[PDB]
């Protein structure tokens, strides 16, 4: 019943390849990825206004 | 037995039903013995019945099935996939089932 005393806590966010590239040094690994189409094609609950 | 021209009828067919294409086309890379792979669809099979499609044959008797050693350069592998027939991209399921 107390947030500090909380181990790990985890978000589910919504971002493009500008912001992941407006650092470089750390974010890695970004080629894995296919931006051609949806590669995460599940975006597993994430409840958005976006249609 | 599924043939060429049956997985030219289905490209033909999707197309008519304007279904969009899920890829787009890879243009080769630099290294030798690497081949350009225009598949804009992705299919899935079971894991047995990838033997037939890589015996199969084209309309003038070459290769049909390209594995995914040729193009892994110069574009990305999807998940599970083992190489690419015509317009599609063949993607192994290992629990697929079946009618028996």
């Amino acid at each position: 019943g107390d947030i500090n005393k909380a181990m790990f806590a985890i978000v589910s966010f919504e971002t493009c390849k500008a912001d992941l590239l407006k650092e470089k040094d750390r974010y890695h690994n970004l080629n894995k990825i296919d931006w051609q189409s949806s590669a995460p094609v599940n975006e597993p609950d994430h409840a958005t206004t976006t249609p | 037995v599924v043939s060429y021209k049956n997985l030219m009828r289905l490209d033909q067919i999707l197309t008519e039903n304007r279904t969009p294409t899920q890829t787009t086309i890879i243009t080769g890379s630099r290294m030798i013995d690497t081949k350009v792979i225009g598949a804009t669809r992705v299919m899935y099979v079971g894991s047995e019945l990838v033997p037939e499609l890589k015996a199969m044959k084209d309309l003038f008797g070459n290769k049909a099935f390209i594995e995914t050693q040729h193009y892994a350069d110069a574009g990305t592998i999807m998940n599970g996939e083992v190489g690419s027939i015509d317009k599609f991209r063949i993607i192994q399921v290992p629990e697929m089932l079946h009618w028996a």
